[PDB]
């Protein structure tokens, strides 16, 4: 899913009571990865 | 039932408020009875007008 | 339905108060002073007369309570009134709280000592209507506890120029060709109270008492019940008052 | 996020009344009512 915005009407304190504030909440989800490490070529420099 | 009013306050930014409960009470009013009787005779009930 | 068992409050300030509404958290104003004006002889040079300007501030604060349908509603509201009207009439002006007019006038010039120390008489209440300003007295209400308006009820015995009103007949709508208005929440007694001051009266120019309202009583619904209210007042000018302080020690 | 300048007070616009309050007493008087008045066209006003 992409980015996706959520408004929380209502927000509580310690003892789980309103404090008079709200919220806005965001979540994204994604994953990546690589199938054949072969057809890639990387350049790597080791100095020491 | 009765009751009594919400107690407000004067809370700053980012105060939790307070437990406010009201109460709610009960009256009671039993109903009661009243009566009243008199005997007449036939020949009374007859004569009087 | 329900039976309210609360004393409650009433207050009558906002009938005379002059109400603006603030769109952001401060009101802000501007405040001046004439400029001065002299005698000058031929080819005398003329004085510098810059004028002064002040800016007063009416910051917005919050009330707001919590039940943990109808029926709620009126209870919250119920305590809404009663609390706005308390703190209209008397607010401490510091922490979360706005100020309140007798607070305010506390510590000013406004405040008058009686004609007889620890008595109320009738000079006291033409001390109190003459001490003022002429422009801010012609145009002025008056605000007093209902003990107050019986006690000055209670004057005339023989029928004198004390004849407000008589028995028999409601509480006489002028006083002196003035509005009345009354408050449940002043002092109204010097001997049982334990305090040393005693504010029992006012009088002047309420559209000097300025009362910044933001945002309205609203109720929510969380699945209990949340509400909550703004507003803020102070006073821009404190000589346009004259506030009357029996003295007890 | 309050009220605080740094977490978003900045964005609050400011607010101002135009009109002006005057602080000052005044005076009130009715000499002009009831006094004579002339038109003076010198100096000095003879009789």
């Amino acid at each position: 899913i992409g980015m996706t915005v959520e408004f929380i009407p209502h927000l509580f304190g310690t003892n789980r009571r309103p404090n008079g504030s709200r919220g806005w909440f965001a979540y994204y989800r994604m994953g990546a990865d690589v199938v054949n490490p072969n057809a890639f070529r990387l350049l790597n420099v080791e100095t020491a | 039932v009765s009751s009594a009013a919400v107690q407000w306050s004067w809370d700053a930014e980012f105060e939790e408020v307070s437990d406010d409960s009201p109460e709610f009470g009960q009256p009671e009013i039993p109903v009661k009875k009243a009566q009243g009787f008199v005997p007449i005779s036939i020949e009374a009930l007859q004569d009087e007008a | 339905t329900v039976i309210i068992t609360s004393n409650g409050s009433l207050n009558d300030i906002r009938r005379f108060a002059r109400q603006v509404v603030a769109t952001g958290d401060v009101w802000h104003g501007v405040s001046s002073a004439a400029v001065q004006w002299s005698w000058d002889a031929e080819f005398e040079e003329v004085s510098d007369d810059s004028p002064e300007f002040g800016q007063p501030e009416i910051p917005v604060k919050k009330a707001q309570g919590f039940v943990p349908t109808e029926t709620v509603a009126l209870l919250f509201a119920e305590g809404k009134d009663e609390l706005e009207a308390v703190t209209l009439t008397t607010g401490t002006g510091q922490g979360n709280q706005p100020t309140g007019i007798v607070t305010a006038l506390a510590g000013t010039a406004a405040e008058i000592a009686p004609v007889t120390a620890e008595t109320f008489a009738l000079a006291d209440v033409y001390a109190v209507y003459e001490q003022l300003a002429a422009r801010h007295r012609r145009q002025g209400a008056w605000l007093a506890n209902n003990l107050i308006y019986n006690k000055i009820r209670q004057f005339d015995t023989q029928g004198g120029a004390g004849l407000w009103t008589t028995i028999g007949n409601g509480e006489p709508s002028q006083l002196l060709g003035r509005p009345v208005g009354e408050a449940e929440a002043m002092d109204a007694n010097w001997n049982t109270s334990a305090s040393a001051d005693n504010f029992v009266l006012l009088y002047g120019n309420f559209q000097n008492y300025v009362i910044a309202d933001r945002i309205g009583m609203t109720v929510e619904f969380i699945p209990g019940w949340f509400a909550y209210y703004r507003m803020g007042a102070d006073v821009v000018n404190p000589n346009a008052f004259r506030l009357l302080n029996v003295e007890t020690a | 996020m309050g009220l605080t300048k740094a977490d978003g007070g900045y964005l609050v616009p400011f607010q101002l009344d135009p009109t002006v309050i005057i602080t000052s007493n005044g005076s009130l008087n009715d000499i002009r009512r009831f006094a004579r008045q002339v038109v003076a066209t010198g100096d000095v006003w003879h009789g």
